[PDB]
RNA sequence: UGACUGCUCCCUAGCAUGCUACUACCG
RNA sequence: GCGGUAGUAGCAUGCUAGGGAGCAG
């Protein structure tokens, strides 16, 4: 009930009641926020509401203080005193305030119902605590929106890859894939019982989960909305290039995992943070593995953003680093348990930001910056307080599932504070070495966003195919379908024998489900499917609208396949920019 | 107390009236002076009293709310302390012998007086004199409560180590006699 | 009554709390969910939940006061110093606690000696000191519970004595009160174990709001909460060299016992002219009024007083149950029949037979009263009245009825036998008749096991009214103690009051125009309080002059005593007060330059300020 | 390490009531 | 000419709250 206000940092006792997160407001700030905005409720050690029996007023500018309680105009005693006066609300530490002038932007942040692009513009354009508050309230409103959904009434199950499941009345079908996790809890007689961490395929219900339970009666599948804890640390800590390498020990020998990893260490050893600006399959994986043994006496942390993207997080660590030096952190969902759980002392911890064993370090690595918000940066900076760290990830990737915005797409400058921090002043690191890839992605993404700092390592045989087909779009439900995909898969496998074992990018997951039901291709997620790409992939049409195709969803999709990248021109794409081979359908 | 809303009017009227008095005018101006100043002071009176009442009311309200906040902080810290104590004392329950004797009960309920008697790992004995000592814990291992215990340490009333070689009949009057013997369960728990 | 007899066969390790395992967020606990009494049988809790989420504040308070976890997370203990049952040791060391001597006020002693005091052969000498104790004193004093034995009662006679006692307790009102009507004084005292590790009673009375207290109080009408009692040693002046010990009850018991009993307790301590004289003061003519009330209109008056050897260590359990039931009879509208039984069970489990924490170990209390609960003195008064009533009944029923000259008393004895052994239900008319007979021929004044009785003498000689021998026999066969008649007195002259009541003697002096009764203490007690203090800062009189003012207030009536040193005590105190004041003023004017005034300060060394405290006019 | 009640004295702060006094308004 | 009302000062009375001390069971 006592703390610092979000603007003056002065001691206060007043909580605003019309903001969903109940921030701590300074008395002058409270007056400014209650006058210039329809936020007319204030909370103190006791609520600022009329206590007259039978009365109901919840204003602040309307109440009068009398005796010991608070009263209104209709019940003010002869000894009365208005609470809202002198442009300053009545509360503790009223004489030790300083006020602030950043009230209009704070009002806009509070009043912004998160509708248009300017919402995120001003979310990313403010002072530190306002960034924290905006991120917190954005996650709060999105989780309230997703919890405003029904309960999956289930009473029986057909079999594996089949399910009958019913939502509530007046509630629509929730979003489809693992980006919106389905984790429910049924009841037997008196309490809740376990169901399983799952996700649904289509509407036939195949299971893309990782378990199988005796599912039938009284089953409650829900997208579990979690209470959000308040933030402590800022989104980033301002760096300063050291002169002493404190704690860091360049070994006598050279652990030559990679050649340029020496320079890696050379400039990541002095600044309080760094970032691994990695194009797909371009050293985005094991530079930290080399750092593991070149700096073996340094406490090194590894993390990502989702439990799905732990492939390179967990493989080479056990593959080449010593067995004992690794450590595992997993809540107990289904993920790689290759290292040791329940071990506090170790130098190489591998996990996600979901849950860690609270400790501090001096070296951290952090993956998947593209779908990372300032909330995740703040929580990783709070849980881990290190000396240097790297944010693995590239702007030429996919945004976080910000379904909140509908009008304007969220561009690289609006991913998070760090993702534009390396955009304005330049990246901490810039690689130009593709591990295993022909120069198609080189040409494409170097003309688009890589600025041609990486060039042809593998030859361009021009086996990849792009055609003149356009496609037709039709909406049914929150997922759509494509007749010039139900026919187009067959029309494109007519005689070409090379893309029969390709992977299916899924702008619409229901369309991929129908393709699997009819012809059959593996389902490939869009956002959380980096590093899971095979050697051979089809980029399908699947859409023409502003769902996916402005710039930054295909920058990684062009790199899914290595030699045979069938990226047909679907819609208002970057057609007249390069050279691409084509075959005309009969 | 000097910039009240009625202060300007009262002071200006007083100054004008006293200037008129210093002008040496007739008695009518003096009567008007007296009436105006009397009513001016009368109206200043309540404006000087009600404000002083209100300030003290506000100060009392502030003090009460401050003490309420302090009480809430103290409650939070005592709750944290109690939770910590409970979760700390939880970690010594020996959850295999306790489970073994709980499951034998016909409904899950057992007397509290037989839990330390059958699941404890350490035993402490307080001995008044040597005659009682030689009948209870003579030697290095003794039997009590249908179990076998072996001695681990012996101290005296001053908490100083005592070796069993000097607990004899002749040397008895040279010890702080409220001796405390510590033993471990043999073959069972510690 | 039958359970008391039958419980002596079964093993003693099957009595007490019954525990089981519950789960809170997947972790296992051990909590008490019932009790097994020697008298009340098996009792099970009504609201117990095995699986639950994170617990609240009152659940934490309840689980932190249960001895189950403390006993289950401790070492076994076999103690051969005492013969009482032992449970567990909470630490790895045994704590030995000593008692320190007093502090000597040399200036007062020299001043008293320089005025002809403490000469050889004098009738006033010091016999009140601070006695010191060695390490093994607390356990030696706790070992006195071996005098408590299981006692079966004559039920057909107790069921009539209880009716007469209830007739005695009839002019009051009581019931339950809300948490906002509870009056507590001195909230800066201990809260018991284990609550004394975090604060005093203020912390727990502030951290708990009103509906939390109400919910906690309503929780004990369907469940039983066993607690732990801590034993402490006293540091006070006395005349004998044995250690004294009081019991510190837990806060969770006192907090609810107050809400249960405070209305009746406050109603008792506000009535004047009743049998129980708790609340009446002795100043402003109170002593004379009490003495005149107790004399009533008895026909051949004598006075008598008796004594209880080991009153609290030897009182049987059945009489404590009876006292609790008598006190709890005012709840006929606010409480149901199960609520009253559960309140009785909670009281028995908390202050009659529970785990005590002596030194650093847990023991089992066999029985008796734990002096220090919320209802000590009133229960003692009920017990005293019960013993007096049964002594009168035994005196009347054991007389040859063929030699009783009066026929009314013969019919009364016949009806008494019929109502005791030939009637199954209550007969209110005879209860009223016996109560009137007792109040006419046997007058009492009771203050928590201290009593003065004015009785008809010829009736007692003929055997129609209880005597000292009847009290001796009743105590022998119902209290398991022997009452020597060397600690009892008898006074056949009413112009001199009781020989001793509440450690005060009585004298009949002439003040104003009439004659009144005044109390005076033992001079040795006053002088010992003057010369021996606890604290070092009380060996400098100028720092506390208000101690001697109170001590001289207590010692005023000694100036009317025919003996001469007794008045010299009061005069010496007045002269010492004047000397201390002069010392302060001069001693402060000298080094500093502050000048003191003697305005309305000389009242403290003149007798008129003290004479007004014993004259009936009631000031402040 | 300091239990539950009862009574009494001293000091300060607030509230209510009453007595007197000094100005002012009204009839 | 008498009364009413509004402040101000001194004095007395009883409660509530805080602190220091004494006795009794
Ligand atoms: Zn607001
Ligand atoms: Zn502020
Ligand atoms: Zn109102
Ligand atoms: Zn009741």
């Amino acid at each position: 009930a006592v703390g610092a206000c979000v603007l003056c940092n002065s001691q206060t006792s007043l909580r605003c009641g019309a903001c969903i997160r109940r921030p701590f407001l300074c008395c002058k700030c409270c007056y400014d926020h209650v006058i210039s905005t329809s936020h007319k409720l204030v909370l103190s050690v006791n609520p600022y509401v009329c206590n007259a029996p039978g009365c109901d007023v919840t204003d602040v500018t309307q109440l009068y203080l009398g005796g010991m309680s608070y009263y209104c105009k209709s019940h003010k005693p002869p000894i009365s005193f208005p609470l809202c006066a002198n442009g300053q609300v009545f509360g503790l530490y009223k004489n030790t305030c300083v006020g602030s002038d950043n009230v209009t932007d704070f009002n806009a942040i509070a009043t912004c119902d998160w509708t248009n692009a300017g919402d995120y513009i001003l979310a990313n354009t403010c002072t530190e605590r306002l960034k924290l508050f905006a991120a917190e309230t954005l996650k709060a409103t999105e989780e309230t929106f997703k919890l405003s959904y029904g309960i999956a009434t289930v009473r029986e199950v057909l079999s594996d890859r089949e399910l009958h499941l019913s939502w509530e009345v007046g509630k629509p079908r929730p979003p489809l894939n693992r980006n919106y996790v389905f984790t429910g809890y049924r009841v037997t007689k008196n309490s809740k019982v376990q169901i399983g961490e799952y996700t649904f395929e289509k509407g036939a219900v195949v299971y893309r989960g990782t378990t199988t339970y005796k599912l039938n009666v009284g089953d409650y599948f829900v997208l579990t909305s979690h209470t959000v804890m308040p933030l402590s640390a800022p989104t980033l800590v301002p760096q300063e290039h050291y002169v002493r390498i404190t704690g860091l020990y360049p070994t006598l020998n050279i652990s030559d995992e990679f050649s340029s990893n020496v320079a890696n260490y050379q400039k990541v050893g002095m600044q309080k943070y760094s970032t691994l600006q990695g194009p797909p399959g371009t050293g985005k994986s094991h530079f930290a593995i080399g750092l593991a043994l070149y700096y073996p006496s340094a406490r090194i942390v590894y993390t990502a953003c989702s439990h799905a993207a732990v492939d390179a997080l967990c493989e080479k660590a056990l593959k080449y680093l010593p067995i004992d030096k690794c450590s595992r952190i997993i809540p107990a969902v289904e993920c790689f348990d290759k290292f040791k759980v329940n071990s506090t002392l170790e130098q190489y911890v591998f996990c996600t930001v979901n849950a860690l064993p609270e400790t501090t370090a001096d070296i951290v690595v952090f993956d998947e910056i593209s779908m990372a918000t300032n909330y995740d940066l703040s929580v990783v900076n709070a849980r881990l307080r290190a000396k240097h760290y790297v944010y693995i990830g590239d702007p030429a990737q996919l945004p976080a599932p910000r379904t909140l915005l509908t009008k304007g797409t969220l561009e690289p400058e609006y991913f998070n504070s760090v993702c534009r921090l390396m955009k304005t002043i330049g990246p901490d690191m810039f690689l130009g070495t593709c591990r295993r890839c022909p120069a198609e992605i080189v040409d494409t993404v170097s003309a688009l966003v890589y600025d041609n700092k990486l060039k042809a390592h593998k030859d361009k045989s021009a086996q990849c195919f792009k055609m003149f087909y356009k496609g037709v779009i039709t909406h049914d439900v929150s997922s759509a379908i494509n007749r010039p995909q139900i026919g187009v898969v067959r029309e494109f496998l007519t005689r070409n024998p090379a893309w029969r074992k390709a992977v299916f990018i899924s702008p619409y997951n229901s369309q991929n489900a129908v393709a699997s039901k009819i012809l059959g291709l593996p389902t490939q997620t869009v956002d959380s499917s980096q590093g899971s790409e095979y050697d051979y992939v089809i980029f399908t049409q699947t859409t023409e609208t502003a769902h996916s195709c402005n710039v930054n969803r295909f920058n990684v999709a062009i790199t899914r396949a290595k030699v045979g990248i069938l990226c047909i021109m679907s819609d208002r794409d970057l057609y007249d920019k390069l050279q691409f081979t084509s075959l005309e359908i009969p | 107390f000097s910039s009240l809303p009625s202060y300007a009017a009262f002071a200006t009227a007083q100054e004008a009236y006293e200037q008129a008095v210093a002008n040496g005018d007739s008695e009518v101006v003096l009567k008007k002076l007296k009436k105006s100043l009397n009513v001016a002071k009368s109206e200043f009176d309540r404006d000087a009293a009600m404000q002083r009442k209100l300030e003290k009311m506000a100060d009392q309200a502030m003090t009460q709310m401050y003490k309420q906040a302090r009480s809430e902080d103290k409650r939070a810290k005592v709750t944290s302390a109690m939770q910590t104590m409970l979760f700390t004392m939880l970690r010594k329950l020996d959850n295999d012998a306790l489970n073994n004797i709980i499951n034998n009960a016909r409904d899950g309920c057992v007397p509290l007086n037989i839990i330390p008697l059958t699941t404890a790992a350490k035993l402490m004995v307080v001995i008044p004199d040597y005659n009682t000592y030689k009948n209870t814990c003579d030697g290095t291992t003794f039997t009590y409560a249908s179990a076998l215990w072996e001695i681990q340490q012996v101290v005296d009333a001053d908490s100083k180590i005592v070796q069993l070689s000097e607990i004899s009949m002749d040397n008895s009057p040279n010890l702080a006699w409220p001796l405390i013997v510590t033993a471990l369960r043999a073959n069972s728990a510690v | 009554n039958f359970n008391v007899l039958f419980s002596t066969v079964f093993p003693p390790t099957s009595f007490g709390p019954l525990v089981r395992k519950i789960f809170v967020d997947g972790v296992p606990f051990v909590v008490s969910t019932g009790y097994h009494f020697r008298e009340l049988g098996v009792v099970h809790n009504q609201d117990v939940n095995l699986h639950s989420s994170r617990l609240s504040f009152k659940e934490l308070l309840v689980y932190a006061a249960d001895p189950a976890m403390h006993a289950a997370s401790g070492n076994l203990l076999l103690d051969k110093r005492t013969t009482c049952f032992s449970v567990a040791a909470l630490t790895n060391n045994v704590a030995f606690q000593t008692v320190k001597p007093g502090n000597f006020n040399k200036d007062f002693y020299d001043f008293a000696v320089s005025k002809g005091f403490f000469k050889e052969g004098s009738s006033v000498e010091l016999k009140h000191f601070f006695f010191a104790q060695d390490g093994n004193a607390a356990i030696s004093d706790y070992d006195y519970y071996r005098y408590n034995l299981p006692t079966m009662c004559d039920i057909r006679q107790l069921l009539f004595v209880v009716e007469v006692v209830d007739k005695y307790f009839d002019c009051y009102d009581g019931g339950c009160i809300n948490a906002n009507q509870v009056i507590v004084n001195n909230l800066d005292k201990s809260a018991g174990f284990p609550f004394n590790k975090w604060g005093k009673a203020r912390l727990y009375y502030d951290s708990m709001s009103y509906e939390d207290q109400d919910a906690l109080f309503a929780y004990t009408k369907r469940n039983v909460i066993p607690t732990i009692t801590q034993m402490n040693l006293k540091y006070a002046i006395s005349a004998k060299n044995r250690a004294r010990t009081v019991a510190g009850v837990s806060i969770c018991s006192t907090m609810t016992n107050r809400q249960f009993h405070q209305k009746l307790l406050k109603s008792i301590a506000a009535t004047r002219g009743a049998t129980v004289v708790i609340g009446t003061s002795k100043f402003y003519g109170g002593w004379h009024n009490m003495l005149k009330t107790v004399y009533s209109d008895v026909e051949n008056p004598h006075l008598m007083g008796w004594d209880y050897p080991k009153c609290d260590r030897a009182m049987p359990n059945m009489l404590r149950i009876m006292a609790s039931l008598v006190l709890a009879r005012k709840h006929t509208t606010c409480c149901s029949l199960s609520h009253r039984f559960y309140r009785l069970a909670n009281e028995c489990a908390q202050v009659l037979s529970e785990m005590v924490m002596c030194g650093g170990s847990l023991y089992v209390k066999p029985g008796g009263t734990s002096s220090g609960d919320a209802t000590t003195a009133y229960a003692n008064s009920v017990f005293n009245i019960c013993q007096a009533v049964t002594a009168n009944v035994n005196a009347l029923l054991s007389t040859d009825g063929n030699k009783i000259a009066d026929k009314y008393v013969r019919n009364l004895q016949h009806r008494l036998y019929e109502c005791l052994y030939r009637n199954r239900d209550v007969d209110t008319d005879f209860v009223n008749e016996f109560y009137a007979y007792l109040r006419k021929h046997f007058s009492m004044m009771i203050l928590s096991d201290d009593a003065v009785v004015c009785f008809n003498s010829t009736y007692a000689s003929q055997g129609l009214v209880a005597s000292i021998k009847n009290f001796k026999s009743v105590l022998y066969y119902q209290n398991n103690v022997f009452m020597s008649e060397a600690k009892c007195w008898t006074e056949t002259d009413l112009t001199k009051g009781p020989h001793e009541f509440c450690s005060q003697h009585t004298m009949l002096v002439k003040q104003g125009d009439d004659y009144v009764y005044l109390p005076y203490p033992d001079p040795s007690r006053i002088l010992g309080a003057g010369c021996f203090v606890d604290d070092i800062v009380k060996t400098d009189g100028t720092l506390m002059i208000e101690r001697f003012v109170s001590l001289a207030i207590d010692a005023y009536p000694l100036t009317k005593h025919p003996n001469q040193e007794y008045a010299d005590v009061f005069h010496l105190y007045l002269q010492y007060i004047r000397k201390l004041h002069d010392e302060l003023t001069g001693h402060m004017l000298d080094m500093y330059s502050v000048m003191l005034t003697n305005d309305n300060t000389s009242r403290y060394w003149e007798p008129e300020f003290y004479e007004a405290m014993y004259t009936p006019h009631t000031v402040l």
